[PDB]
């Protein structure tokens, strides 16, 4: 099989400045017929693979002159002229040229905006998940940048540990933010016999770090 | 105006089969030749199987050769993978695609355990529980199985200020997200809110209002 | 995020009072002049009427002066208009907008006739009728006043391939319009396709699953 | 006020070649702080007017380079180096030096794409609008170009008129084309003593003109 080799896998970017990703194929691109069959694929979030350049250099069908490709052989480059919000995602280069088809690890885009800092909502269970026997409690922080964030759950002031899971989104190809759930899940039993239920929020664009909080039965 | 439609996904029992189909429209499908490309979350493109044009020449990786099938109906315009023997690292999600153009994909998961459906719960806004100058508010999307599951706001006509987040395996071995939607601060009682809920492999659909509750 | 988001819109009698709300919201609201902008079908941006910053200087067209009033709240980051004495030519979507961002607009219809609920029906699609290489169906949303309708597919899950036509008045007064979708013909049994249609001015939702009738 | 008016206000350009929009004042635009405050919005199809180029030249948040904003006074003009189709929609020349806010005519710029024949098909009544005592029956042209085609109607070979309306969708953003829908109404009544309901279809991008068409039950 025909290796492909990219150069980075991460890619910061401030947007408007430029970009660059190398391809390196562990054998010769250039098939019978003198044309060479290297690809580039973009995935945005959410998305299935989109064909951006098809054979080294060409355009595809939708696609804007800030992507350009080069090279030849086994040596290529992808350019971003002017990276938008919009271009986030994770670059695939690919050959076609011989069988099997084989892709890169992948280049994952990341757009250098400015600081902004999370807003931050925590949600109580609900009454009626509170009949099934647990109860979910949810702190969403939203709309940040950059993504390093910090999340602790404190009941009655206890930090918690063990019993939390995080999700993050990709970064938002509109305004190049992410946003976070942080889901503390414990017994009812458990959730009744305390009072106090916080979510506490450390990240780089807050001068001091956030708690919203609760009181459980009070609104 | 090209699509590429699959279908066939689901949940198997480890050795058991699973048979996967892609509808083409838009293009000479007799004249391309046609790939099935998998990808676990996270983790990047894995070809599955290959075949030509007429199509009478396939490739498959040892991975998978011996296993999988790849056949292929220039009449109906389809294409098909048949899976057998199916393992546990075969979990992903399976795109159909012709070089130009992908499907949305359909998702396989192979496990020793049961479908189950979601429970949807309110995530109930409130004030002064407002964060300059919007309010939040949402759906907790718990103890599913397998993937995936559909979430919208409003059938469909909310979709600014929408988050939804990556599906999380809890320790039980289920699914769960939340689904979030953060409006204007003063425009909360000029609208109701309703998240859409859909998960096919248990036919699961729940349409749950969310309210500010007293 | 900066978001806009008008309400208040719908029906009056000539003659009659409407009050429009806008709710700002990721941008500092009180540093900026708003105004309402609004736009009948096909027509372009006609300038309705302007405040200023503190909301201590406002502007009217003589076509709505003496009439309409916008009013302004920097404390709830919200924007008013008074409309008052309505004429059957302000039939219009109506744009809350600060320079930057507009928007997604209300719609304000001025008629002596009453609301009435659309009809929905089944555009049934065939195999062998298939229009290579796809198949085509939809729904008929029928005999509503007065706009807006919204309609999705699969509770949005469903977009690419989609159609909604633009809204046409028959000769009875009333609305009425189509929404399609095109699959690849083989895609046709593999998966089922409801058309979600509200029109909140009637309260009306209906979901209709479409199917090939055999 | 200050008039605003733009040239041209029809833009048919073929993908990837530039084009050029003007406007012009009734008067200048530079304001008493030297600056000028004139800008240029986008309402796609389906949507709200977004903002472009703001005070001449400022290429507004996430807008491509493609799109360059020039001028002074009372001349101003907004170039597209290279017409993408998402770029479909009207384009508004905008004052805001003095009050009132005003703007443009709009200019619509239309992709002059390859041709595209439509896919057409034709959909007979349902039996529950039936009950109703009404009868629409519905012909889809879809995803053709350019826009202009003709649709006729034929009941028992009959060519009809004046019982139909159409209705055309914007240009669409991704494949620069258009889809058309023709409703032939009719009561119960007139719809149950005929049999052959057609659909009729001209379009440059045919050869000769397409015919759907059932007959009322099968």
């Amino acid at each position: 099989d025909i290796v492909m080799t990219q150069s980075p896998l991460s890619l910061p970017v401030t947007p408007g400045e430029p970009a660059s990703i190398s391809c390196r194929s562990s054998q010769s691109l250039v098939y019978s017929n003198g044309d060479t069959y290297l690809h580039w694929y973009l995935q945005k979030p959410g998305q299935s693979p989109q064909l951006l350049i098809y054979k080294v250099s060409n355009r595809f069908s939708g696609v804007p002159d800030r992507f350009s490709g080069s090279g030849s052989g086994t040596d290529f480059t992808l350019k971003i002229s002017r990276v938008e919000a919009e271009d986030v995602g994770v670059y695939y280069c690919s050959q076609s040229t011989h069988v099997p088809w084989t892709f890169g690890q992948g280049t994952k885009v990341e757009i250098k905006r400015t600081v902004a800092a999370p807003s931050v909502f925590i949600f109580p269970p609900s009454d009626e998940q509170l009949k099934s026997g647990t109860a979910s409690v949810v702190c969403l922080l939203n709309n940040f940048y950059p993504r390093e964030a910090k999340v602790q759950w404190k009941v009655d002031n206890a930090l918690q540990s063990g019993n939390s899971q995080e999700s993050v989104t990709e970064q938002d190809s509109k305004d190049s933010t992410y946003s976070l759930s942080s889901t503390l899940t414990l017994s009812k039993a458990d959730y009744e016999k305390h009072k106090v239920y916080a979510c506490e929020v450390t990240h780089q664009g807050l001068s001091s770090p956030v708690t919203k909080s609760f009181n459980r039965g009070e609104c | 105006e090209v699509q590429l439609v699959e279908s066939g996904g689901g949940l198997v029992q480890p050795g058991g089969s699973l048979r996967l189909s892609c509808a083409a429209s838009g293009f000479t499908f007799s004249s391309y030749g046609m790939s099935w490309v998998r990808q676990a979350p996270g983790k990047g493109l894995e070809l599955v199987a290959s075949i030509n044009s007429n199509g009478g020449s396939t490739y498959y990786p040892d991975s998978v050769k011996g296993r999988f099938t790849i056949s292929r109906d220039n009449a109906k315009n389809s294409l098909y993978l048949q899976m057998n023997s199916l393992r546990a690292e075969d979990t992903a999600v399976y795109y159909c695609a012709s070089g130009d153009y992908w499907g949305q994909g359909t998702t396989v998961t192979v496990s020793s355990a049961s479908t189950k459906g979601p429970s949807v719960f309110p995530l109930a806004p409130s004030s002064k529980s407002t964060s300059g100058g919007t309010a939040a508010l949402g759906c907790l999307v718990k103890d599913y199985f397998p993937e995936p599951v559909t979430v919208s706001w409003n059938s469909g006509a909310l979709t600014s200020g929408v988050h939804t987040f990556p599906a999380v395996l809890q320790s039980s071995g289920l699914y769960s997200l939340s689904s979030v939607v953060t409006v204007p601060s003063s425009s909360l009682g000029t609208q109701t809110y309703i998240c859409n809920v859909n998960h096919k492999p248990s036919n699961t659909k729940v349409d749950k209002k969310v309210e500010p509750k007293s």
